[PDB]
């Protein structure tokens, strides 16, 4: 599967790999300005492992199953 | 020369060589490694209904008594390992028939009188035998000698017609016809059905171990005879060295309830659960139907002891090998899709503030969804009344369907100082989706309070 991956938080990245078989997911968080596009766990989609895990206080995401669907213009700020 | 024959007819046994732990296996269906799930929305609820492949192997040595095969049933009945046998229908072999010690286990029996031996072996003259020792019995120690049942309780969730034949035998294709099992149901995840035998043995005919293959058998019959009449080492016999006897049941539980523990409830009933089992139908067989289940507590707890009128019925039966005498065990293997179905039941949110400030209300939550192409996602939800002040009396109540999860909510208390414009009240996360929830508030500005209820 092949998501949009930055290592760090760029407001766009462009940058897209296919995902190894452990991520069965893609995801796209705004935690503010920052935006973390990452190859994605679908059991860790929820606010505490997310936040757990970008070091982000407040935030919003989206997880999604197919290829390059976590993209930034998929939330509404 | 009657060692001679004896030796022969031994002779040939041990000569044919086969594989027992093959030989009774059988294939129902083999099927694609699958799974898929698919999600809908129905009316109160957002339900996920995810079927995966299953496989199963069921090794089982005790089998089942019918309408069809009672006739070709007794110790020391001589039988056919193979399509017949798998099919719980095995052809029984007519030879000539030597005497057969029979031990029946029922209590007090002592001396001989434990034992019997039926020199010309035959359906009635062995059925006759044991209805008369039972009959001895029932009059003798049944009076101060009692015997409650061993209970032999077997379950299992319904899945396919396939894998029910696996776990109960094939025989079941037959017994279980009329009781109307419909499969569509379960798979369209609207019905949860079970499936339950039941297995209360009292008295047990057991056969010892023959002295020799010789054993089974009167004389005057030959190697040659076996092979005419279609023994061979392609399709070997087998006899029954065991029978049971008791009552056994099959019965059907038909439940509107998507609950995950259905299965343990059920066995509960027999060793909260009591709302599932509140709206269940019940359908069984005897060897009657209704919405009830006092139905079968009844029906279980008045055969828990020996009836005193007369013999039971054999419900089970052993087989063994004539060559090792050692215990056959049928092994049997199928594919079939396993349906497991989960609902997420809908809730509400009800929002009121009586407090005299102006507070503003902040509600996030988790959402369960698809996308376009239809490839499942997750996403991040806030509310729309979110940042904005709110009055005396405001009340808008917020509806949420069986997707929402996760629910986030903080409350920011009004202050009149130019400085943290707003003050706290109440901040979590991770909050379950109740059928009703009310956030309420109270106080001054100074001493604000709140509600956080569960209404259900």
């Amino acid at each position: 599967l092949q998501c949009y991956n930055c290592p760090n938080p760029t407001a766009d990245c462009k940058t897209a790999v296919n995902c190894s078989s452990d991520f069965d997911a893609c995801l796209i968080t705004k935690a503010g300005l920052q935006v973390y596009n990452k190859c994605w766990k679908f059991e860790h989609c929820n606010f505490n492992d997310v936040t757990t895990r970008l070091r982000e206080n407040e935030l919003t995401y989206y997880c999604c199953k197919k290829d390059l669907c976590n993209f930034n213009e998929q939330l509404e700020n | 020369n009657s060692e001679a024959a004896k030796k022969a007819l031994n002779d040939y046994i041990w000569g044919l060589q086969y594989d027992k732990l093959n030989i009774l296996t059988h294939q129902g269906e083999k099927l694609k490694n699958h799974s898929s799930r698919e999600a809908f929305h129905r009316p109160g609820e957002y339900v996920v209904i995810e079927k995966k492949k299953q496989s199963i192997s069921n090794a089982t040595s005790k089998l089942s008594v019918s309408s069809a095969n009672d006739d070709r049933i007794f110790p020391g009945a001589l039988l056919k390992a193979d399509q017949s046998l798998l099919e719980n229908l095995p052809t029984l072999i007519p030879v000539n028939r030597g005497k057969t010690t029979i031990s029946v286990n029922l209590p007090g029996l002592k001396n001989g009188e434990s034992n019997l031996t039926v020199e010309n072996p035959s359906n009635s003259t062995v059925r006759t035998a044991v209805n008369n020792l039972v009959e001895k019995w029932i009059q003798n120690y049944s009076k101060t000698h009692a015997v409650p049942a061993r209970m032999q309780y077997e379950s299992i969730s319904a899945q396919s017609m396939s894998q029910l034949q696996a776990k109960f035998g094939a025989d079941f294709s037959k017994v279980g016809a009329p009781l109307n099992v419909d499969f569509s149901s379960v798979h369209k995840g609207e019905k949860q059905v079970f499936i339950a035998n039941f297995r209360q043995v009292y008295y047990t005919a057991s056969v010892d171990s023959p002295n020799s293959p010789s054993a089974l058998f009167g004389s005057g019959i030959t190697p040659t005879d076996l092979i005419n009449r279609g023994v061979n080492s392609k399709t070997p016999p087998v006899y029954v060295s065991n029978v049971s006897y008791g009552r056994a049941m099959y019965v059907k539980f038909e439940t509107t309830s998507k609950s995950t523990k259905v299965q343990a409830a059920i066995d509960a009933v027999v060793k909260e659960y009591e709302n599932i089992l509140k709206n269940t139908k019940i359908c069984a067989v005897v060897l009657v139907c209704t919405g009830n289940i006092d139905t079968l507590k009844d029906l279980i707890q008045k055969g828990s002891n020996f009836s005193a009128q007369s013999p039971a019925v054999p419900i089970s039966y052993t087989t063994s090998f004539v060559k090792d005498n050692s215990i056959a065990t049928i092994q049997n293997n199928t594919d079939y899709i396993e349906t497991k179905v989960t609902s997420y039941k809908d809730g509400a949110l009800t929002l009121n503030h009586d407090g005299a400030f102006v507070a503003r209300f902040y509600v996030y939550w988790e959402e369960l969804g698809h996308d376009a192409d239809g490839y499942e996602t997750i996403r991040s939800r806030s509310w729309s009344g979110n940042g904005y002040n709110r009055g005396a009396h405001y009340s808008t109540t917020l509806r949420f369907k069986g997707n929402v999860r996760n629910i986030r909510v903080k409350v920011l208390g009004a202050t009149g100082l130019a400085w943290e414009p707003w003050r706290l009240i109440y901040s979590k996360n991770d909050l379950p989706l109740v059928p009703q929830r009310n956030i309420s508030t109270w106080g001054t500005t100074l001493h604000p309070q709140f509600e956080d209820k569960v209404v259900k």
